[PDB]
C-alpha cells in the first residue's frame, strides 16, 4: 500500500523525508599521589625503594 | 536507477522561482517479472514463536 | 486558516479570510494556515496558493485534476490579498541583556498587522522558577527597567495579541550581574 509508483504523465508524487540523532560523551579526571623523606631513601635497608 | 539532481542556483529557477531556493534529486527505475515455470516456486506459511 | 477562492478567466486567487465571502465568478480551492506551524517564516502566502493550485485542473478550477492538467502556470496568476495579513513582530527583544545594577534596559517590539486594536501585555519568570508572573502596569510596547537590581533579573516575555486572537511571542533573558548581598 506504500510502494512508489509513477505514471508516464509527469511526477511529484513521491516524496520522502530524513531525521539524523545526535549521541554524546564526556571526559573526567582522575589522579593520585604519595609522599616520601629524602632519609626514608638513603636509610631504608631496601636500595631499590624509589 | 536514473537520478537527476538541480542544485539550487541558476539551475532550478524559473519564472516560477527566480531566486533559485529549492532543489531535489529524484530517482526513478523500470521493474517487471516474468514467471516461466511457476510450479517451482513454493512457499509455507505457519506462526513464530514470540 | 486561509481560504482561497480562484477564478477561471482572470486568474485571480483571492486569499480571503477563514470567514470570508468567496466573490462572483470564483470557486473555493482550498485553505491553508499562513504562520505555518511546524516552519512559521520560509513560507509565504504565494507558496500556500500554489500548492492548492497543484491540485486543480487547467480546464476547470473545480473538479480537481493533477500534473498533465494542473494549474501550474503561477505567472498568469494574480494573488489579490484581501485578508488579514500576519502580526509579524519586525523588531524582536534582544536574546540576552547584560546589565550592571543601577543601568536602565528598554526592552523594545515593533508590530505590524492583524486588527486594528493590538494588544500588549508583558510577562515575567522568576530566574530559577517555572511559571510565568504576570508584570502588573505595562500594556505597552516597550519596558523600562531603571534603576536595575538583582532582584530584578529574569525572563521578560511579551505576548501581542489582536482583536482576533493571534498572538505572537518574544522572550529575552536579562542577567544583572552584581556584588553578592
Amino acid at each position: 500500500s506504500k510502494l512508489p509508483l509513477l505514471t508516464e504523465n509527469g511526477g511529484r508524487v513521491n516524496r520522502v523525508g530524513f531525521t539524523r540523532l545526535s549521541r554524546e560523551g564526556s571526559i573526567h579526571k582522575f589522579g593520585f599521589f604519595y609522599e616520601f623523606t629524602q632519609e626514608s631513601l638513603d636509610f631504608d635497608s631496601d636500595d631499590q625503594l624509589k | 536507477f536514473n537520478v537527476m539532481t538541480k542544485m539550487p542556483g541558476k539551475e532550478t529557477a524559473d519564472r516560477n522561482d527566480p531566486y533559485g531556493e529549492t532543489g531535489f534529486s529524484s530517482i526513478k527505475w523500470y521493474y517487471g517479472i516474468l514467471v516461466k515455470r511457476p510450479e517451482r516456486i513454493a512457499v509455507m506459511k505457519a506462526v513464530a514463536p514470540l | 486558516e486561509l481560504k482561497v477562492a480562484f477564478n477561471k478567466d482572470t486568474y485571480v486567487a483571492t486569499v480571503l479570510d477563514a470567514s470570508g465571502s468567496v466573490p462572483s465568478g470564483s470557486v473555493n480551492v482550498g485553505t491553508f494556515f499562513h504562520p505555518d506551524e511546524t516552519y512559521p517564516d520560509s513560507y509565504v502566502i504565494y507558496h500556500g496558493v500554489r500548492e492548492l493550485l497543484y491540485k486543480r485542473s487547467e480546464v476547470d478550477p473545480a473538479q480537481p485534476g493533477f500534473w498533465p492538467e494542473n494549474i501550474t502556470n503561477m505567472q498568469a496568476v494574480t494573488i489579490d490579498n484581501k485578508a488579514t495579513a500576519r502580526l509579524v513582530l519586525n523588531t524582536s527583544l534582544p536574546r540576552v541583556v547584560s546589565t550592571i545594577e543601577g543601568g536602565k534596559v528598554t526592552l523594545s517590539v515593533v508590530a505590524l498587522g492583524g486588527k486594528a486594536p493590538l494588544k500588549y501585555k508583558w510577562e515575567f519568570r522568576a530566574p530559577n522558577a517555572s511559571t510565568w508572573t504576570a508584570v502588573s502596569g505595562q500594556t505597552t510596547a516597550n519596558l523600562v527597567l531603571d534603576n536595575i537590581d538583582a532582584d530584578k533579573a529574569g525572563e521578560y516575555k511579551v505576548t501581542v495579541t489582536d482583536a482576533a486572537g493571534t498572538s505572537v511571542d518574544s522572550t529575552a533573558l536579562v542577567a544583572v550581574g552584581a556584588y553578592p548581598p
